[PDB]
């Protein structure tokens, strides 16, 4: 996927 | 090479540029769960590390390595396939360590060691665990493992379980109904409203929610890094039958995963599971394209079929039935395409 | 084709994949402003549709084709590369538009028409304009246009602007400084501090604010569609002299853009400035890694340098300097990687 890896906070 | 028999080129290069960001691999790094886990692992384990040979795959910043190098590691061989093997060696100079960890930059599966290892250490679990296909690049660097070398993390447990959210269930059906009218600046959409649907039904949901829309305990899928090969991970059957615990409209399966790092002196968890505090993997739903009615101790059974596919991901198939009542249904999902929806 | 030859192909299958999904199709239908300008462009401008061939590049869904069928357009070509075309083609038999909408599947740099075209419509505007670089394949398609034939949208303005965001500056500076951290779990990442500000100050800020935070009267760069050949886009240069309005310090110059429909009866602005409703561009920033302090009365001078990219992007230069002091700030952004911010 574009951005495999999601942003925590 | 194995890697480039696998992958499309166009997917390599967008993911190995995504990793190349500082800013990415800092996502990873301040996730405190994840990396205070993987060092937590490592120091308590130091009868592992202590004067051994270690090899990171896919360093990254190097954080593991230098975990490793706070354990009494010799060696640490660290590869990198990304730009980000550059910030690595900076990192490596700048802590005194370039006679204990040497930055290798290249895929783990083309580039060559000088001599074999005593322990391999990666942060390969994508979300859902196989997505990134990752796992198949660890998997493959036991060709540098030493015999009666140990994996850290060593094994790997994939949970499903079937969920209620209806209003996660009716939402997709209010976005696609933007089409479902006759007249947009006089212009009538209906026709494709049902590809719309289709469309937002193919994304898995990643976010986390309240573990009481579990219906039934998680049924798990455990890989043995020690033992498993590639082609273990190229086709994923992973079949259930939920002992259902609540009555409802089942509308899902919802997934999480835990790791485990089984070392000499003890045995440490990284969980990613919705009863633990949030990481940066939140957990991953897949939708029924028709929910299911089902009782308190009926069984829910069926399969959830992952597809390995040259994206570096997985084409998801699940089929699921109430064993009681012959009511079942189905769905097929993208998993490298997901809505993000904790956004 | 002149696409290929400009564009990565793996640039081009992403591009083509975004906009294949219905998803992102409707994100652009339901800015209003938009479509609502859009339409307002082509209806009250109908004679300049009536019994007209017109080209629709990038169609999308066909929403500006309808447009000028509703205007009296005799035939409309919609040329669409995504996989789109396929639903716009289910729209223009649902809507009984076969006779007089016509879609086109392919890169619009490499299909047939069988006649010259009295008016290109299109909506090629991405992020500051120019990202994306579709303006290029609108410019393009001025080989099938009629002489005097004409462009909706006819003429492109950007604004830039030095703006004033203590609190975003911070926000950004905090993130980089992640890796100014001498003991990050007993690790040293001190030494990765100069690349971490450039890389987070890389990145243009895509988001709305309130236009008091603007320090000077903006600078405009006008592109006349009409006049334009596709290479005038590969190296746009836009000089800057700002008289400074405040004192304080510039984090950095804002951009926005508006686009004007010539019409025979009116002329229609399409506006994304931030004084305007807010549109699915928003505006954008582009942050100095070091802001650069003025007094009222100052000149900020320099140049802002826009070099096509071969990802359908920009990548971009902005040297400023204070005249009064020589104090100066040099620049390097990724458009095609910006902080969406909102
Ligand atoms: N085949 C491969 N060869 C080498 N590196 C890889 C490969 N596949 C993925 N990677 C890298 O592995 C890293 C995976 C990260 N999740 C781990 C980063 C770092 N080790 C950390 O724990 O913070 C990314 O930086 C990728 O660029
Ligand atoms: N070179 C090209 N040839 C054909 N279509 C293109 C090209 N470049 C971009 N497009 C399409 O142009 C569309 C750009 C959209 N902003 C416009 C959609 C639609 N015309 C609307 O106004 O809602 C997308 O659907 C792209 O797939």
């Amino acid at each position: 996927g574009k951005a495999p890896r999601k942003q925590l906070a | 090479s194995v890697f480039s028999e696998r992958t499309e080129e166009s997917s390599a290069v967008q993911y190995f540029q995504f990793y190349g960001y500082l800013s990415q691999q800092q996502n990873m790094m301040q996730d405190y769960v994840r990396t205070g886990t993987y060092q937590r692992a490592i120091l308590q384990n130091h009868t592992d590390f202590k004067d051994k040979i270690v090899l990171d795959v896919g360093c990254g910043s190097g954080i593991l390595s230098f975990f490793a190098a706070q354990a009494g590691a010799r060696k640490i061989y660290a590869v990198e396939a990304s730009t980000m093997a550059q910030h690595a060696e900076v990192l490596v100079k700048s802590n005194n360590l370039t006679d204990r960890i040497v930055v290798i930059p290249g895929k783990v599966e083309e580039v060559s060691l000088p001599e074999q290892v005593d322990i391999i250490i990666s942060e390969p679990m994508g979300y859902m665990l196989f997505n990134e296909r990752m796992l198949e690049s660890y998997l493959h660097a036991k060709k540098y493992l030493k015999p009666s070398g140990n994996m850290f993390p060593t094994i790997g447990d994939v949970h499903l379980a079937p969920f209620t959210d209806e209003q996660l269930y009716m939402e997709q059906f209010t976005k696609a109904n933007f089409w479902y009218q006759p007249s947009f600046h006089g212009v009538d959409l209906s026709a494709l409203r049902g590809a719309a649907v289709d469309e937002y039904f193919r994304q898995p949901v990643v976010d986390t929610f309240d573990i009481r829309i579990l219906m039934a305990k998680s049924v798990k899928y455990t890989v043995n890094f020690l033992e498993a090969k590639e082609g273990d991970l190229h086709r994923i059957e992973i079949p259930f039958k939920f002992h259902m615990l609540h009555s409802g409209l089942v509308h899902g399966l919802a997934f999480w995963f835990d790791v485990a790092f089984i070392g000499s002196i003890m045995t440490v968890w990284l969980s990613t599971a919705p009863t633990e505090p949030l990481t940066h993997w939140y957990q991953v739903r897949c939708l029924f394209q028709s929910p299911l009615f089902a009782k308190a101790g009926d069984t829910l059974s069926g399969t959830c079929l992952l597809i390995a596919n040259k994206r570096q991901s997985y084409d998801i198939s699940i089929v699921a039935q109430v064993d009681q009542t012959g009511s079942k249904s189905s769905n097929l999902l993208d998993l490298k395409n997901p809505f993000f929806r904790y956004t």
